[PDB]
RNA sequence: GAGACUCUGGCAUGCUAACUAGUUACGCGACCCCCGAGCGGUCGGCGUCCCCCAACUUCUUAGAGGGACAAGUGGCGUUCAGCCACCCGAGAUUGAGCAAUAACAGGUCUGUGAUGCCCUUAGAUGUCCGGGGCUGCACGCGCGCUACACUGACUGGCUCAGCGUGUGCCUACCCUACGCCGGCAGGCGCGGGUAACCCGUUGAACCCCAUUCGUGAUGGGGAUCGGGGAUUGCAAUUAUUC
């Protein structure tokens, strides 16, 4: 414990965030890890301070949404803790690698701005920064499982894990990917 | 040991089962025509609820003596759904609160005391604390 | 040959105090152990400085914690705080400061609210809206 | 100790009120044996809100008046000869002294 | 006072007097 | 004759009135102030009330 | 150091008007205006109507 | 167990033999959640089960309680028609009679030409509601 | 549109399919058993209770919301 | 988000130097005290801001008129 | 005029002092009696025992003074005004309050014994009494409450706040402990409080831990309508609240 930091069970080491661009913004592999989700969370005052927030805590924050559930961190931790456990069975591997793999291959590389040429709507392809890739990834994953589990007998934990596994690998049948390829499609059109 | 060294969702369970076994309460007749509060919607799902209510009460009496009916009524008060209009707070039920105490007073675990209230007797704590011991020393709690 | 020292671990409206002395190695809170306070999900967050220093240092120390006010969660993060400040102050007075530097570094590296407070307090409502910044709706017509 | 008297002070102008205390404890520490230190009670705050307009129309604005009340108390161990002496010490501004004869 | 009224109601009426 | 003041007032808002303005709508019953609202705001300072916030 | 006077009402006509006569330095805003000003408002009655007086 | 689920009938009213007993019997017009639970305690029937435990011995035990709840020691602050206006005795109206009681109660008011009878007749609110804004058709 | 008819109880065919090949999974949850086999879900829960008692599967974590079982871990 | 000094602050800083250049030095917390001792300002915070501009100003006076 | 100014918030183991805001260590001066353990020491405790000759630091107690000023540093700059990243620490700061010249045919004669001019004045537009209506419904508009469910509804057990008010009012009236009876509408008896001394450690909800339910306009949802009970008052019909 003074040499390892688990979530109780599994470890922040033995995982290789495998990129250069998506470095410098993800706090998982760093030796500055935490045993748990949310601390106090001062990470909103400045501009680029949100980059130094653990990625799971970022994810935990995003879940509670649509008004019926605000201020329910503890509920969301239950979902996360159950969610990483169910990942462990289906593949016997650290969910952290499964998480970063999704965040990696879910951030759109290209987008179009709404440059409507002073009121004559016609856009223009542009490039995307690292930090926005990271954010839209999480937002897309979170609004995956949700709409899938809305009126169903599955629960968020299973639906979260299902979309998460299918996005780590290229499954081509997950909400994250079906939208990402769409945006790239539109950009190449009006490129 | 003390009851403040165990899991106290489970201490209550042991006490009621013990208390059911000896069985010298004279439970009221109306144990199937009630709801336990104005703000409820049903009677309980569990058929034997009277016995637990005593356990929670006397447990509460151990931590905090000098507490009467209306005070115990406030404890078990809860949220009230008034339908289309907004929610509010509602108190417990005077009747079962009173009559539960009288049975324990009959049972010699509690005595009606000066300056109002019920302080649990100077001989009820044996049962109240030994049972913790079996609970905590039968296995790892 | 007593070694009293008392320290507070304030939060939003909470107030958590710990009285420290040599004793026989005990970490009690409010007549209850360190393991059975309030939701077991955040039990790890209390055990941070425990695991982060170990148990060798808490050997010759008994503390009693008491806390009042706020809510569930804030009442935790105070206790998390009152422990450490009580610990570090004990060393500065009854150990060489070479000791306290040895241990203050680790704490600040892991997190910085372990010692220094958080000055955020809730603010005031204004006429026009339900809250400080929001305002009621406007027809324009 | 002979009689156990108690003195109370309620007012609003704090400076006037903190002054007369200093005056009286001076005379008490002057000619007495041992009295008290000022027990400071928490203030009260009367609060009222109104519509800032006489009519109904306009924009919906509000006003918030208040007044604070400051309160103190002290006791002495002595014969009542002293209280009839020192209750006359130039207590001019708005300051209500209220004093008991023995422990009440 | 005679009726043993609160200090609150007292100061208020003391002002209403002067008005 | 006897039927003049027959109505048992005894309660309600057609029983009280602003002590100064002799009005009936919009009164203040807090600390025996029993005063019309516009009238209160008008004087409001000899009484000792002020506003800081 | 300074003073200010104001008058309003029916003044040489059937339409309502207003007058403001000043001299010296004067303050309006802040919170030393609670002990560095001596206000007074009054009401004069006449056969035509009423006139408001203000003085500071 | 008891896999002869037996979709059934009670008082010319079909019961879905798939729901628990405390809520299957509620199909009948005149029975609710309170009345359902309490009689099933007086009948000693276990409530863990489905409608599989409805052999003829068990149901008629429940039915006799249905038409006569009073001598089975069910208190009188619990029944529907308490101190009826004619034939002033405690009893509970059940399905297919509840409609008759509802009907005749209305014509009682109509022939007598009271304020409520006219408004039921005209098709309007009767408990002092408003109509400037709501109830549009 | 997902308007289906399920089974209150077993019918000796699910039992043929549940006494075997349900413990031949990696993950076990009741919602998945309703997905595979047409039942309500109270029976998804109740059968697995028995199936643990009989000793064919293994437990991980129980909660009032989600409960998780496992293969018997052939070893 | 900006911090500019006003005429009252500046002019007094000028007058203070032009009288008492010997009392003062390059340390803020001494320059703070002497200003209190010679001059009678109504406010603690106004006391602060004047001295902070004084000290900035002395470093200019060291070299260059 | 802006700024300065007032109030509030955030910091001090430094000062001041405390049953009418009020504890916390020691003695346990007692805890009850075993109040548990256990064959013992040791742990345990929230209120219950006081005069008040066992400390006040850490709640709220409240007064004084202190503290933050772009002050130290690296760049940028007409090297002036000043700006950005940092070292210690709260680094412009929650925030509000006050608010100028000249004005609008803005609104208020239904806030005033503030008032002009017109109308009326004993068969009254005055002033009292009885009843009714201001809520009436083929439709349109706006400020809001509840919900459209499984991240959930129901049933039991655990665990924590703060701003406040409270009895005799200018012409009519409190917050409630404790007991006994019944679900509440409650209802009888005694007690406390002119108030952080009583209610009061304001045992609040959402939350949390465990049973029931399983995509079914379904136990989601609770409009509508029937029947019975009680409470305010002189009086409950057009159901006044429960």
């Amino acid at each position: 414990t003074p040499d390892i930091k688990l979530f109780g069970k599994w470890s922040t080491d033995d995982v290789q965030i495998n990129d250069i661009s998506l470095q410098d913004y993800i706090a998982v592999k760093e030796k500055y890890a935490k045993y748990l989700p949310h601390s106090a969370g001062r990470y909103a005052a400045k501009r680029f301070r949100k980059a130094q927030c653990p990625i799971v805590e970022r994810l935990t924050n995003s879940m509670m949404m649509h008004g019926r559930n605000n201020g329910k961190k503890l509920m969301t931790v239950r979902i996360v803790k159950h969610a990483f456990e169910i990942i462990h069975l289906l593949t016997g591997e650290n969910p952290l690698q499964v998480l970063v793999n999704a965040i990696i291959n879910s951030g759109p590389r290209e987008d179009s701005t709404r440059i409507g040429r002073a009121g004559t709507v016609r856009r223009q392809a542009v490039d995307v920064s690292p930090l926005r890739r990271v954010n839209q990834a999480i937002w897309l994953l979170c609004t995956g499982a949700r709409e899938a589990a809305f009126r169903n007998i599955k629960t968020i934990a299973e639906c979260l894990a299902d979309e998460l596994i299918n996005a780590a690998k290229g499954s081509s049948n997950s909400y994250a990917i079906k939208k990402k390829d769409e945006l790239e499609r539109v950009a190449k059109s009006n490129r | 040991v003390t009851v403040k060294d165990v899991n106290q969702q489970e201490f209550v369970r042991a006490l009621a089962a013990f208390l059911k076994k000896s069985g010298k309460l004279k439970v009221p007749e109306w144990v199937d025509t009630v709801k336990l509060a104005k703000h409820k919607e049903l009677a309980p799902y569990d058929e034997n609820w009277f016995y637990t209510r005593a356990a929670s009460t006397a447990r509460h009496l151990y931590l905090r003596g000098g507490a009467g009916v209306g005070s115990m009524t406030k404890i078990y008060g809860g949220r009230q759904r008034n339908g289309v209009m907004p929610s509010h707070f509602s108190r417990g039920s005077k009747s079962v609160a009173r009559r539960v105490l009288q049975a324990l007073e009959g049972l010699k675990m509690v005595e009606k005391d000066q300056d109002g209230g019920r302080k649990l007797t100077p001989q009820g704590q044996r049962d109240l604390d030994r049972i913790a011991g079996q609970v905590a020393a039968a296995k790892k709690k | 040959p007593l070694q009293s020292v008392q320290v507070f671990g304030r939060k939003k409206t909470a107030t958590a105090v710990a009285h420290c002395k040599r004793g026989n190695g005990l970490i009690k809170v409010n007549g209850r152990p360190l393991e059975m306070i309030e939701p077991r999900t955040l039990q790890y967050k209390l055990l941070e400085p425990v695991l982060l220093l170990g148990k060798e240092r808490f050997a010759g120390v008994d503390i009693r914690v008491r806390v009042k006010g706020g809510g569930h969660v804030a009442q935790i993060y105070a206790i998390r705080q009152s422990i450490s400040k009580a610990l570090v102050a004990y060393y500065q007075k009854y150990v060489d400061e070479a000791s306290k530097k040895e241990i203050k570094d680790i704490l600040i590296q892991y997190d910085r609210t372990l010692l220094v407070a958080d000055p955020r307090r809730c603010e005031s409502k204004k006429f026009g809206g339900p809250g400080a910044r929001a305002r009621y709706q406007k027809s324009y017509r | 100790a002979i009689h156990r008297i108690r003195i109370t002070l309620t007012s609003r102008n704090v400076k006037s009120l903190e002054k007369v205390c200093a005056d009286l404890i001076r005379g008490a520490k002057e000619k007495n044996l041992k009295v008290k230190g000022p027990v400071r009670m928490p203030t009260k705050t009367l609060r009222i809100t109104t519509r800032k307009t006489p009519c109904g129309e306009g924009s919906k604005t509000w006003d918030r008046f208040q007044m604070r009340i400051h309160k103190r108390l002290i006791d002495l161990h002595s014969p009542s000869e002293i209280v009839k002496q020192i209750t006359s010490i130039s207590i001019e501004p708005g300051v209500e002294v209220e004093v008991t004869i023995a422990d009440a | 006072m005679a009726v043993q009224i609160s200090k609150k109601r007292k100061f208020v009426a003391d002002g209403i007097f002067k008005a | 004759q006897q039927l003049y003041w027959s109505h048992p007032r005894k309660f309600g808002q057609g029983s009280r009135s602003c002590r100064v303005c002799s009005n009936r709508h919009g009164l203040i019953r807090k600390y025996g102030l029993n005063m019309c609202r516009q009238c209160f705001r008008q004087y409001a300072k000899d009484i000792g009330f002020i506003k800081l916030d | 150091k300074g003073c200010e006077v104001v008058v309003s009402g029916k003044l040489r006509g059937q339409r309502a008007k207003s007058m403001k006569f000043v001299d010296g330095l004067m303050i309006h805003s802040g919170d030393p205006v609670n002990y560095y000003v001596d206000t007074a408002v009054r009401h004069v009655l006449l056969r035509q109507g009423v006139l408001g007086i203000k003085v500071k | 167990p008891e896999k002869f689920q037996h979709i059934l009938r009670v008082l010319n009213t079909n019961i879905d033999g798939r729901r628990k007993i405390a809520f299957a019997i509620t199909a009948i017009k005149g029975v609710g959640r309170r009345y359902a639970h309490v009689v099933l305690r007086k009948a000693d029937i276990d409530l863990t089960k489905r409608a599989g435990e409805l052999t003829e011995d068990e149901v008629e035990r429940v039915i006799t309680i249905m038409q006569n709840p009073r001598q089975y020691k069910i208190p009188d602050w619990f029944l529907n028609r308490q101190k009826d206006v004619k034939d002033g005795k405690y009893s509970q109206v059940l399905a297919n009679g509840l409609d008759n009681k509802l009907r005749e109660d209305l014509e009682r008011l109509k022939k007598i030409r009271a304020h409520r009878g006219l408004r039921h007749f005209w098709g309007l609110r009767v408990r002092g509601q408003h109509t400037k804004t709501t109830g549009r058709r | 549109r997902d308007k289906l008819n399920n089974l209150v109880l077993f019918d000796k065919a699910t039992y043929d399919k549940l006494c075997k090949e349900v413990p031949n999974y990696k993950l076990i949850t009741p919602a998945v058993v309703s997905e595979r086999l047409k039942i309500r879900g109270s029976l998804a829960r109740a059968a697995l209770q028995e199936l643990l008692s009989k000793g064919l599967i293994k437990l991980v974590s129980k909660h009032r919301a989600q409960v998780i079982y496992t293969r018997n871990t052939k070893g | 988000m900006g911090r500019v000094r006003t005429k009252t602050v500046k002019k007094a800083a000028r007058v203070i130097i032009e009288k008492y250049y010997t009392r003062l030095g390059n340390d803020f917390h001494t320059n703070k005290r002497v200003c209190e001792e010679i001059a009678i300002i109504p406010s603690k915070k106004l006391r602060n801001k004047i001295a902070g501009y004084v000290t900035h100003l002395m470093k200019r006076i060291q070299r260059g008129p």
